């Protein structure tokens, strides 16, 4: 059967990891005790989906998952609050100290002393399966933890276990919201390190929600909490396939195909159409089109990226609920029928279709409202230079000067580092380029 | 007796077959137990030519599963029809192909064909005359595609003499479901038009038209898709399991419809498509259904036929009918429409005729075709596909796996002959 | 590709066969030295035939003799003066079966066929001409078409119920098809030639028949690879500009009917598979001297992997000769008819033959 290992990394993961498996529960009908009443109450059924939780013979369903710090602070939230008797109690907090939002710190220093018991609970999880199909790290570019311990991760699993699915869910640093100082140097540290052992990486970024929540949910004042209930059902989409029914359905190793034309331009995006109130879910019919539509509407991308400052080279369209394939066909032919979305030269195919029969759930004391359709798009597209460029210039303006680079030597890193990580993002923004011209014979 | 194998590979083939054996237990009587429940008795005649007889009065289709996932097979189990199947025939694995062609030939699918062609082994050597085998899959994913053609190439060579009659849904010109639908179909065609004898071109996007146009759904899922499909799957080999006046087989209808050994790419259709509302206002007569039959807008090929000629077709008709009203008519299509017909093949039409209709219809009748227009298929692919290869857009994930760059050449190049080769009978000098 | 190269094309009549003796067989082909007359025995219809050349093996005193010297030295020494000038260079048989294709092309130990006076003879030309200017490196194979499957001859099998191992074949882009996996041999010397062929021969597919008691029951394709090492008057390296030739050199087999040569079995179908491919090869020729006369006509290369190996000798870029062989008895009058008739419509074959310098999109492109 099929089965993901979910880890989440510092702060920005586990806060999201909450909000998962608060609905992976929901959907299977799992309580937060892991028991499950109606499977007992039923005689049957595998609704205890053995992707994300696996099973004991006491009807104790335990979720597949590992998340780590390097700080005590917010699991101690997961060890003493409303899912504890959920987790395996091996849960990492040796995080006496943290990485002072420093690559240097949870790459090295502090990267280790902690990471032989990361990938021992990992070897136990997949020792329990009967095949495994990928990794899902939920992490964030900016932290040391996130950047580092990542990128060093990243490596040895690409060791042990090798030719496996790795997908990443990371917050991208925003372009003017920022909490720190020292985010350009850590993404640009850890990208260059993750780029030859990742396959696909899942941009998002904390700016462009702050603006859906605001527009389309009527959500005033947000906080994290809600942004990361989003983030939830983008991935739920994605990994559906693996647990219910559907007339189209879509394993792991498909985004990395169709999603990923080079080895080095695997920076998707995604977004999630319906996202609309419980007032505003009167008044619309939220049919295949007009949710299909709002996905290419750069207002409602969840990355702060302008595609008509670009071109779209793939995209993947994973629609759940009561769809019929043939919306899906006519929807697909408007877009490419509209002159302001450009697609490259060399892909004229371009779309991926996927189908599920499980609609939505909602998380109750929720935003989202009740639907009977839901979307989640996946794009690839070259506008995401300009981003890469951004973080390049940020760098190269405080480098220049070696403002804040005694902290990072200071835990064992060489400033040649720094260039040879300035260099590969240097020829990452032409490979973009080599790929947007079109061909001439 | 002649018997037939069936396979189903991957999401389309699989969804297909369970409505094939839904539609096929319904001309003959068999409950979803195995258990007969007829009226009349030529349902259990020629029953031996896709079920296998069992103990307690109960049938077994002689049926073939396979996968690289088990969501699929499990839909069938949990199902209408799902008990019937061999449980022993459902042969699947993990971490399905990926959408990538080398995954289904050389690497994963390699690991489980040993076990497809033992219980392929065991279910023809059962059978006391075996005429040819029953393929559904579908061109642009990895499994139908990759592990497909790879049975095709070793059932071929184990069994030579034998007819390989292989139903493909063929990439649609206007939206994919797949990005690398090119460089899959390709490598396809590579091995089909070398290892079969008859394959039927299907596609999705006619069959939207046909439910909207003819049938008036304006809501169609694949289970009503697949429901026209199955029907065509009927029709050809009812000849081999009823009654008629002019019989017709497998063996039969290939030697009329394939010329040269390469040409057999068809362009499948059925009649009579109605809505359910507008069924009390025609007449059921035979030049009804010719005119619904060679109709442009009734082939589910995606491919009109008016963009080139007509090399040789074939209508099966079933049902109490008059051997002068059908070759009659046929004879009306040749001469009025003589444009769309080959000057060098003095009758371009086939036919055949059964006596047992099917289950509530007067009768009915099944059209296949061989076009030049099919051209117009392979040469969207290659033109797909040079752009993507020109610069080697996803070929990465193909190389990885223990493919070259050559063998994307010599697809091309067979397709392209192949192209030419429809071209070479376009002209009229 | 300044050239137009037309197929040259011979006909040899055999003699009476122990067979054609048992039965009392009339004469019913006749030359007048270079024509070629064919009789009905009925007296009712006569047919004229004219080719490039025409040999006449039927007696051994008759004028006119063409032995199996002559044949060579009409037919073969061309061949190897063209290979040795740069081009490449094919020769194959056809005709019916028992015409003494095989004899004509390979014979017996005691009178040589084409192959072994070509090594022979281009061996003999190499050590006039190996001097201190230009080297030579030579490369042989010879492999075998068998029910559509391709075989090596020159490999020692192994020991088991079942030791023809089966080659595929490919389609370089530039080069075109070739077989993978052949084991090409360097060789220094015709003895070292006539080793590999008596290899080769003795693991050809043969078997008695009732037209021939050791029957020629798979094609077979003699490929030389020759390439002359020359130098410029450099300044620097020596031996700097190389020329290579294949010369492809084809013994097909017969046409065969099932109810004359009366066996079932592996016999049947190896029969089968044979008359398809040279159904197929009719049909290459006939498309190609269509194409000579100015029409858009599609070649079937791929429909058999005899053509589709020898894709660049019937037509593409090579110097080609084609060797047909009849029978004067009148029981085979409509064979020897059908042979005469696709041999004289290979005549209006054209090639574009060039010379393999190696040099061309490097330096003499633009120097010329
Ligand atoms: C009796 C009845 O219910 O009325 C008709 C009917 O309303 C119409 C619309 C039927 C109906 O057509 C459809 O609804 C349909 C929808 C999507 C895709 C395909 C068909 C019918 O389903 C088609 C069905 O015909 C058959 O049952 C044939 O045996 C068909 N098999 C099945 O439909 C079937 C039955 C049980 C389970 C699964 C499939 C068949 C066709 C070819 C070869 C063998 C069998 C019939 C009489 C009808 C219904 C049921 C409404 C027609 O269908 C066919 C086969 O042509 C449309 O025109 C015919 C006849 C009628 O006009
Ligand atoms: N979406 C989302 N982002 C978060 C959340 N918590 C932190 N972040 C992001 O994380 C970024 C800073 O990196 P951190 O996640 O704090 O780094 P870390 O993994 O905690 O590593 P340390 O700082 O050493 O503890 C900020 O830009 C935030 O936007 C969260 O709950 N949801
Ligand atoms: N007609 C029809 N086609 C289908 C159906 N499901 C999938 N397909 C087609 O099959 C292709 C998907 O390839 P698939 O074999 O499922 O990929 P795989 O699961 O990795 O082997 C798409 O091009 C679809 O058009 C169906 O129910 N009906
Ligand atoms: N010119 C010839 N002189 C003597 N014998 C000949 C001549 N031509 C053919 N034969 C005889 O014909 C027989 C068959 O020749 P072969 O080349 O094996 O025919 P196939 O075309 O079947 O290979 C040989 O045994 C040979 O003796
Ligand atoms: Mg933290």
């Amino acid at each position: 059967m099929r089965e993901c290992i979910s880890i989440h990394v510092g702060q920005a993961g586990v806060q999201i990891g909450n909000a998962c498996w608060e609905l992976y529960c929901l959907e299977h009908g799992i309580q937060p005790d892991g028991q499950m009443p109606s499977d007992k109450t039923i005689g049957g059924g595998d609704d205890s989906f053995n992707t994300f939780f696996s099973e004991t013979g006491a009807g104790k369903h335990v979720p597949r998952a590992v998340f780590v710090d390097l700080e005590p602070t917010v699991i101690d939230e997961v060890r003493t609050g409303t899912y504890r008797q959920l987790f395996h109690p091996e849960q990492l907090i040796t995080g006496k100290e943290d990485a002072a939002n420093n690559y240097a710190r949870g790459h090295y220093t502090i990267g280790k002393e902690i990471i032989d018991l990361v990938l021992d609970r990992i070897r136990k999880l997949a020792d329990q399966c009967t095949g495994l199909q990928g990794f899902l790290v939920f992490h964030s570019f900016g932290g040391g933890t996130g950047s580092g311990f990542t990128s060093l991760l990243m490596e040895r699993l690409s060791v042990d276990y090798g030719k496996k699915s790795k997908l990443e869910f990371s917050i991208y640093p925003a372009p003017q919201v920022s909490t720190a100082v020292v985010e350009p140097y850590n993404s640009i540290l850890t990208t260059h390190t993750t780029l030859e052992h990742s396959d696909c990486a899942f941009m998002v970024d904390n700016e462009a929600i702050y603006d859906i929540c605001r527009r389309n949910l009527d959500i005033e004042r947000p906080t994290y909490t809600n942004l990361n209930r989003l983030i939830s059902q983008i991935v739920s989409s994605i990994t559906a396939s693996l647990r219910f029914d559907g007339a189209l359905n879509v394993d792991l190793t498909e985004f990395q195909t169709n999603l990923v034309p080079y080895p080095r331009i695997h920076f998707p995006l995604a977004t999630y159409a319906p996202v609309i109130s419980a007032e505003k879910a009167y008044h619309e019919q939220l049919s295949v089109a007009e949710i299909t539509n709002a996905c290419f509407e750069p207002a409602n991308q969840m990355v702060k990226c302008d595609p008509r400052h670009g071109k779209y080279m793939a995209c993947c369209l994973l629609y759940r609920g009561d769809v019929v394939p043939k919306d899906v066909n006519a929807a697909i032919a408007t877009i490419k029928t509209k002159r302001s979305i450009q697609f490259v030269d060399w892909c004229p195919t371009g779309f991926k279709v996927g189908i599920n029969y499980q609609p939505p759930t909602v998380v109750p004391g929720g935003d989202l409202a009740k639907v009977q359709r839901a979307v989640c798009m996946l794009s690839n597209t070259t506008a995401i230079a300009e981003a890469w460029a951004r973080l390049d210039h940020k760098f190269d303006l405080m480098y220049a000067k070696r403002a804040f680079v005694h902290w990072y030597v200071g835990e064992g890193m060489e400033e040649g580092e720094f260039s040879e990580a300035r260099e590969d993002m240097a020829a990452l923004e032409k490979d973009y380029e080599e790929v947007g011209v079109d061909s001439v014979e | 007796m002649r018997e037939i194998v069936h396979i189903q590979a991957g999401q389309c083939g699989n969804q297909i077959g369970a409505k094939f054996w839904e539609v096929i237990s319904d001309e003959h009587g068999i409950d979803p137990t195995g258990s007969y429940h007829g009226d009349s008795d030529l349902q259990l005649e020629r029953i031996n030519v896709y079920y296998n007889e069992a103990t307690g009065n109960k049938y077994v289709p002689r049926a073939i599963l396979v996968d690289l996932e088990p969501g699929t097979m499990d839909s069938v189990r949990s199902g209408p029809f799902g008990q019937i199947f061999r449980p022993d025939n459902f042969v699947f694995g993990q971490s399905g192909a990926g959408n990538n062609w080398a995954k289904g030939h050389y690497t994963e699918g390699a690991e489980l064909v040993d076990s497809v062609l033992d219980v392929v082994r065991k279910e023809s050597e059962s059978c006391d005359c075996l005429q040819g085998f029953q393929l559904t899959h579908s061109l642009g994913g990895g499994t139908g595609s990759g592990m497909g053609t790879l049975l095709i190439s070793k059932i071929r060579e184990e069994y030579p003499d034998r007819i390989m009659n292989t139903f493909s849904v063929m990439p649609s010109p206007k939206v994919s479901d797949t990005v690398v639908e090119p460089y899959n179909a390709t490598l396809s065609v590579h091995q089909l038009v070398e290892n079969t004898d008859e394959t039927y071109c299907i596609d999705n996007e006619a069959l939207y038209d046909i439910c909207f146009r003819t049938l008036k759904l304006t809501t169609p899922t694949y289970g009503d898709l697949n429901h026209l499909v199955s029907a065509t799957m009927s029709g050809v080999t009812t000849c081999l399991r009823f009654p008629g006046q002019l019989n017709a087989d497998l063996r039969k209808l290939a030697v009329n419809m394939v010329p040269f050994p390469r040409l057999h790419f068809f362009m499948p259709g059925f009649a009579p498509l109605t809505s359910r509302g507008s069924q009390q206002y025609r007449a059921l007569t035979v030049p009804e259904l010719t005119q619904q039959m060679f109709d442009s807008k009734n082939m589910m090929a995606a491919c009109d036929p008016r963009h080139g000629r007509y090399l040789t077709v074939a209508a099966i008709f079933r049902g109490r009918m008059s051997m002068k009203e059908v070759d009659e008519q046929m004879l009306n299509v040749q001469n009025k429409n003589s444009s769309y017909f080959v000057e060098w093949i003095p009758n371009n039409v086939k036919t055949a005729v059964c006596d047992i209709p099917p289950r509530g219809l007067k009768m009915s009748a099944t059209f296949i075709g061989n076009s030049t227009a099919i051209q117009e298929l392979f040469k969207r692919i290659s033109e797909q596909f040079t752009a993507m290869f020109r610069r080697k857009a996803f070929l990465h994930w193909y190389t990885g796996e223990g493919m070259d760059e050559m063998e994307f050449t010599e697809a091309e190049s067979n397709m392209n002959d192949l192209v030419s080769e429809y071209q070479q009978y376009q002209d009229a000098t | 590709l300044g050239s137009n190269s037309q197929v040259t094309v011979a006909v040899r009549v055999r003699p009476f066969s122990k067979r054609e003796k048992t039965e009392k067989a009339s004469q019913v082909v006749f030359t007048n030295g270079e024509e070629i007359t064919v009789e009905h025995p009925d007296m009712k219809q006569v047919y004229s035939f004219i080719y490039d050349v025409s040999f006449w093996s039927f007696d051994e005193c008759h004028p006119g003799y063409a032995s199996q010297t002559t044949v060579y030295e009409t037919l073969a020494a061309p061949l190897l003066d063209r290979a040795f000038e740069g081009y490449n260079t094919c020769l194959f048989a056809y005709g019916q079966t028992g015409s003494g294709k095989s004899y004509t092309m390979m014979g017996l130990n005691e009178e040589p066929g084409i192959i072994p006076r070509f090594c022979e003879d281009l061996f003999a030309q190499i050590a006039k001409k190996q001097t201190s200017e230009v080297s030579y490196h030579l490369e042989m194979s010879f492999f075998e078409v068998y029910n559509e499957k391709i075989h090596d001859l020159l490999v020692c099998k192994g020991e088991n119920g079942q030791r023809k191992q089966p080659l595929r074949a490919r389609e370089h882009p530039v080069s075109g098809p070739y077989v993978e996996g052949l084991s090409m041999n360097v060789v220094s010397s015709y003895s070292d030639i006539q080793s590999w062929l008596e290899l080769g021969n003795k693991q050809r597919a043969t078997a008695a028949t009732g037209m021939n008691d050791k029957s020629s029951r798979s094609h077979s394709v003699f490929t030389l690879v020759m390439t002359q090492t020359k130098t410029e008057v450099v300044e620097g390296e020596e031996h700097d500009h190389r020329i290579t030739s294949r010369i492809n050199l084809v013994d097909l087999a017969g046409s065969e009917r099932c109810s004359t040569a009366h066996s079932s079995g592996q016999r049947l179908k190896e029969g089968v598979s044979i008359n398809k491919s040279l159904l197929t090869l009719g049909k290459v020729i006939s498309a190609l001297s269509e194409q000579a006369n100015g029409k858009r006509v599609f070649i079937p290369y791929r429909e058999s992997t005899l053509t589709w190996l020898l894709k660049e000798s019937l037509g593409g870029n090579s110097k080609t000769a084609m060797i047909a062989t009849v029978s004067p008895a009148a029981s085979n009058i409509e064979e020897t008819l059908s042979t005469l008739r696709y041999a004289t419509q290979a005549r209006l074959i054209v090639n574009i033959a060039k010379v393999n310098e190696d040099m061309n999109a490097k330096l003499i492109r633009e120097l010329k």
